[PDB]
């Protein structure tokens, strides 16, 4: 996260890290949807242009941490998984679109004060919530810069963009799976997702319920909080029918 | 520079 | 989820983080 500021303790209780055993190394970031399931982004485990394809054997679920690189005894809970699920459709030859996967763990977490689950959204809370101007938060252990790494979990406050505003921003396809966020060039306000952030959420606060819901997932950028370019994220609400079955057909 | 985490988890 | 979204430390204890206020003043 560049420009962000440090977490509160508890501050975000489904944020969740995904660790390599060997080497022992942050991957990426990810989140917690219910006891046994985490979210994160297709690209964190698979991206054939870079040789990338980790299953189940290679890594490691970590939740309830603050610090990146100390052991959190008594306080995080480390997990294996059981299962990955990539987005069947999920374009990693052109423009990552459906960037999105789930993991079945092993076995259930306990919920703590450290440690607890954030809302998908339905059609009316995405629908009254991801609109340009409002501002969602993302979290994660990512660089600081484009250019090191934080101590603890940083966080960053950033408005959804116009997708006009998106689109001639890039050479890029830019499709109905993502939507884009930061602060325009002569906001003076700035701030964005960086390496080592990919697979975590992108929330929202509800001023109905007070609930806090994941509207996206932290996707790809072009660099790293450079000026007239903005963050992309997975748009959640758009590929919630395949999280529902991939949900009630496995667990 | 991350700090050894169990043995049992590997 | 059933009590997905309300954290522990915060929404439970009626207790704001520091920052949110600005997400809820940004939805207008
Ligand atoms: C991620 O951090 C990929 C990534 C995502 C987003 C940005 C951005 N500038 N918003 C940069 C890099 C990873 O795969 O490690």
């Amino acid at each position: 996260i560049v420009e962000g500021s440090d977490a509160e303790i508890g501050m975000s209780p489904w944020q969740v890290m995904l660790f390599r055993k060997s080497p022992q190394e942050l991957l990426c970031g990810a989140s917690l949807i219910s006891d046994r399931w985490v979210l994160t982004a297709a690209h964190c485990l698979l991206y054939p242009p870079w040789d990338k394809n980790f299953t189940e054997n290679d890594l490691l679920v970590r939740i309830g941490k603050h610090s990146r690189t100390r052991y959190e005894r008594n306080i995080e809970k480390i997990s294996m998984l059981e299962k990955i699920y990539i987005h069947p459709r999920y374009n990693w030859r052109e423009n990552l679109d459906r960037d999105i996967a789930l993991m079945k763990l092993k076995k259930p977490v306990a919920f703590s004060d450290y440690i607890h689950p954030v809302c998908l959204p339905d059609r009316e809370t995405a629908a009254s919530l991801l609109q340009a101007g409002y501002k969602g938060r993302v979290t994660g252990w990512g660089n600081l810069k484009e250019t090191g790494q934080p101590s603890v979990l940083q966080v960053v406050n950033l408005p959804i963009v116009e997708r006009p505003v998106c689109k001639d921003s890039t050479r890029i396809r830019i499709t109905d799976n993502m939507f884009c966020a930061g602060y325009k060039p002569d906001e003076g306000k700035r701030g964005d997702a960086c390496e080592g952030d990919s697979g975590g959420p992108f929330v929202m606060k509800s001023p109905f319920n007070n609930r806090w819901y994941q509207m996206g997932i932290v996707s790809w950028g072009e660099g790293c909080d450079r000026d007239g370019k903005y963050g992309f994220y997975t748009h959640v609400f758009r590929l919630k029918k395949w999280i529902q079955k991939v949900i009630d057909q496995f667990g | 520079d991350f700090e050894e985490i169990p043995e049992e988890y590997l | 989820e059933a009590d997905c979204g309300l954290r522990p430390l915060f929404e439970k204890k009626s207790l704001e983080d520091k920052t949110e206020r600005e997400l809820l003043e940004s939805y207008i």
